[PDB]
């Protein structure tokens, strides 16, 4: 279930297919903000459009959404604070 | 000449890992869907013996969705949709290998075979709750697996990507075996570094230059 999230953000009914583990120095990296903790990176992929929605929550067993990230076949993303 | 077991046997009773297998196993009795199926926890070691470890590749926890995962790391079962970081892995060998091509599916098996250990480090998950197994003692095992093959080997190459396999990464000697980093091959740091990062090139030529025979790195659905 992160994915009611997920559609309630973008109106997109799609799949999760991996979760990774990343440590706050990483994530601070890319999304350039510094998460309190380690942040699963839950990802799908819409086929339709061609990108890669990901959705950032706290570790197990909160899964707290911190932000919700849509990066396209270019390889940028769209990064919302949740 | 060294089977995992030869190395495992102690530890195989000792207190925590059998506390781990009937944790795991009670949740299946009281009716939790845990991923993989138990005849795959230990597919790693199957594949893979002691003596063939060649290259190393340190995956997390199982795909908690369901026909996804079959105990091996990254890999998923035929007919399952390749995932996002698999496919990233897939691009990278495409770009550095040449003729290789997209398989077209994601099942890695020939990838042990070859002397690919894809050990995650932690073994099971609840169905839909992902890294729900943490500290249910499953990395203190992975975690002395690989300092196993560190004191029992020699020559082996380490590929960790991310911050996490990194970490574990601290107990293997750099004098003794290659140990290769980069980013995850996660959409999100893939091109933060792990694109062109040419870790199955390296690995391979590390290989060659040793006397060893090289990885096909190309993935074949057995028969």
């Amino acid at each position: 279930n992160l994915s009611d999230i997920i559609e309630k953000e973008t109106g997109k009914q799609l799949v999760i297919q991996e979760s990774i583990l990343m440590l706050p120095e990483e994530v601070e990296e890319v999304i350039g903000n510094k998460p309190e903790s380690d942040i699963l990176v839950h990802t799908a992929y819409d086929e339709s459009t061609d990108e890669n929605v990901m959705l950032l929550t706290s570790d197990a067993p909160e899964y707290k959404p911190w932000a919700l990230v849509i990066q396209d076949s270019n390889g940028e993303n769209k990064i919302k604070m949740l | 000449e060294l089977t995992w077991h030869d190395v495992l046997a102690e530890e195989k009773q000792q207190p925590y890992f059998l506390n781990t297998l009937q944790t795991v196993a009670s949740e299946r009795q009281s009716g939790v869907t845990i991923y993989p199926p138990q005849k795959d926890v230990f597919n790693a070691f199957r594949f893979t013996e002691l003596g063939d470890v060649k290259v190393v590749i340190l995956g997390q926890d199982p795909y908690h969705g369901p026909g996804q995962a079959h105990g091996l790391a990254f890999s998923v079962r035929p007919g399952i949709a390749i995932p996002p970081s698999l496919l990233n892995m897939y691009k990278e060998l495409e770009n550095t290998i040449p003729g290789f091509t997209r398989p077209n599916h994601g099942y890695l098996e020939s990838w042990a075979r070859q002397g690919v250990l894809l050990l995650n480090t932690v073994l099971t998950v609840r169905a839909g709750q992902a890294h729900s197994h943490a500290s249910l003692g499953w990395e203190t095992f992975t975690d002395k697996v690989i300092s196993l093959i560190n004191q029992h080997r020699e020559g082996v190459v380490f590929l960790l990507w991310g911050s996490h396999a990194q970490k574990k990464g601290a107990i293997i000697d750099k004098q003794r075996h290659h140990v290769l980093k980069a980013p995850h091959p996660s959409p999100l740091s893939a091109h933060r570094g792990f694109f062109g990062c040419n870790h199955f090139v390296l690995a391979n030529q590390w290989l060659e230059q040793r006397g060893e025979t090289p990885i096909d790195w190309m993935p074949v659905l057995p028969a």
